[PDB]
DNA sequence: TGAGGAGTCCAT
C-alpha cells in the first residue's frame, strides 16, 4: 500500500514533547545563527557529551 | 513506534508507515546483491532483455 | 591481581594492556595461572580467569558468556584485554542476581526506576599506551605520504623548529626504522595530550549504569 | 642506543 501526505491533512504541529537540558543547548545557538549571517550559512558545532546520559 | 505524549500514542498506524518508508540504508555492493532474491533479479533481467546476452 | 583478590566486595577486574595474551605466549599464561590459584587458596574464594579477549573471540564465541557467569554463579572474575579491542563492542555489563548478591548495591540515581537492574565495572588497571604514531599498511608509498604529512603538520602549529623538521625529513627520505621515528615524537608536547586523551576515554567508557558499589 | 601492537573500511 502507498500512503499519502493527505493523511496528515489535519495534524497537530505546534505541540512537542517536554524539553530536556540537552535540547535547548542545541536549539538556541542555531536560532542565534539564523538572525545574523543567516538564511544561507553553515555552522560547525562540536557538542561535548558523555556516555551514559542519552546522547 | 513506541513514543507516547500525555499517555496517548503519538502516531497512528498509517502515519508510522509513511514516516518509516522515507529512510534508506546503503551497504556495500557485495552485500547489496546477496541480500536480493531470485525473483527480483529474474524480473529485472527479463524486463531489460539481458538474459539473451552471453 | 594480589590486591584484587583480597577484597570483600569486588568480583570483577579488567586489565587493559597493549598486547594480546593468546597462545603465542601460552607459557607465560600458565605461569600466572598457578600463581593465581596459590593466592586463591590463601583467601578462601574461587576465581575465574578469562584469556584471549580479542576481536576473534567476541564475534566467534560471544561476550555474553562472561556476563552470565556473574548472575548464575559465585566468584571473582579477572579478564585480560587490550586498548584497541575494548574500543569496539561496548557495554560490558551483567544485570543482577540477588541470591548471588554481595549484600550491597547502592542505587545512585534520584528520580528514576529502571525496568531491569544492571551494574558495571568496579576495578581497572591501566598500563602505558605505546605506538602513538600513525602508519599505513596499504602499499609502500602511502606510508611515506602519511609520515611526511605528520612532520609538516607538527611544524606548522609550533611544536617543532624548522631545524629539527629538516633533519627528520632528511633521515626519513634516506631511510629509518619505526623505533627511531618513535623517539623523536616523544620530545614534543602533543604526546602528553594524546596520552591524556587515551586515559580519559578508556575511563569514561567504564561506567554506563546507576547501580554502583561503595569502594572503587 | 633507539623502542617493542591490534583494528578497520571498499572496489576491484
Amino acid at each position: 500500500m502507498n500512503v499519502s501526505i493527505e493523511e496528515f491533512t489535519h495534524f497537530d504541529f505546534q505541540l512537542v514533547p517536554e524539553p530536556s537540558p540537552l535540547d535547548l543547548v542545541i536549539t538556541e545557538p542555531l536560532k542565534n545563527h539564523i538572525e545574523v549571517n543567516g538564511v544561507k550559512s553553515g555552522a560547525l558545532l562540536p557538542l561535548p557529551f558523555q556516555t551514559g546520559i542519552g546522547k | 513506534e513506541k513514543q507516547t505524549v500525555k499517555g496517548e500514542p503519538r502516531f497512528t498506524l498509517e502515519q508510522q508507515e509513511y514516516l518509516k518508508a522515507q529512510i534508506v540504508h546503503l551497504p556495500n555492493q557485495s552485500e547489496q546483491l546477496l541480500q536480493c532474491s531470485d525473483a527480483v533479479l529474474n524480473d529485472v533481467l527479463i524486463g531489460f532483455n539481458l538474459n539473451a546476452e552471453r | 591481581i594480589k590486591a584484587f583478590i583480597s577484597s570483600p566486595d569486588n568480583r570483577y577486574m579488567l586489565s587493559l594492556l597493549n598486547r594480546t595474551l593468546d597462545t603465542t605466549r601460552q607459557n607465560i599464561n600458565d605461569f600466572i595461572q598457578f600463581c593465581c590459584d596459590k593466592w586463591a587458596k590463601e583467601f578462601n574464594v574461587k576465581t575465574k580467569t578469562f584469556f584471549g579477549v580479542n576481536a576473534d573471540w567476541m564475534r566467534l564465541v560471544g561476550y555474553d558468556e562472561i556476563s552470565k557467569h556473574l548472575n548464575t554463579e559465585l566468584g571473582k572474575v579477572v579478564v585480560f584485554s587490550t586498548y584497541a579491542s575494548m574500543g569496539a563492542g561496548k557495554n560490558p555489563d551483567y544485570a543482577v542476581n540477588l541470591a548471588l548478591e554481595g549484600e550491597s548495591l547502592i542505587s545512585v540515581a534520584d528520580v528514576t526506576y529502571s525496568t531491569q537492574l544492571r551494574s558495571d565495572i568496579d576495578s581497572i588497571y591501566l598500563e602505558k599506551p605505546t605506538q602513538l604514531l600513525l602508519s599505513d599498511d596499504y602499499s609502500h608509498t602511502a606510508n611515506q605520504l602519511c609520515q611526511f604529512h605528520q612532520i609538516l603538520s607538527l611544524q606548522e602549529n609550533g611544536e617543532l623548529s624548522p631545524k629539527s623538521a629538516e633533519n627528520w625529513c632528511r633521515q626519513q627520505l634516506m631511510g629509518m626504522s619505526r623505533e627511531r621515528s618513535l623517539q623523536q615524537y616523544h620530545q614534543t608536547s602533543d604526546y602528553q595530550s594524546a596520552v591524556r586523551k587515551y586515559i580519559e576515554q578508556a575511563v569514561g567508557r567504564a561506567g554506563r549504569t546507576s547501580l554502583k558499589r561503595k569502594q572503587i
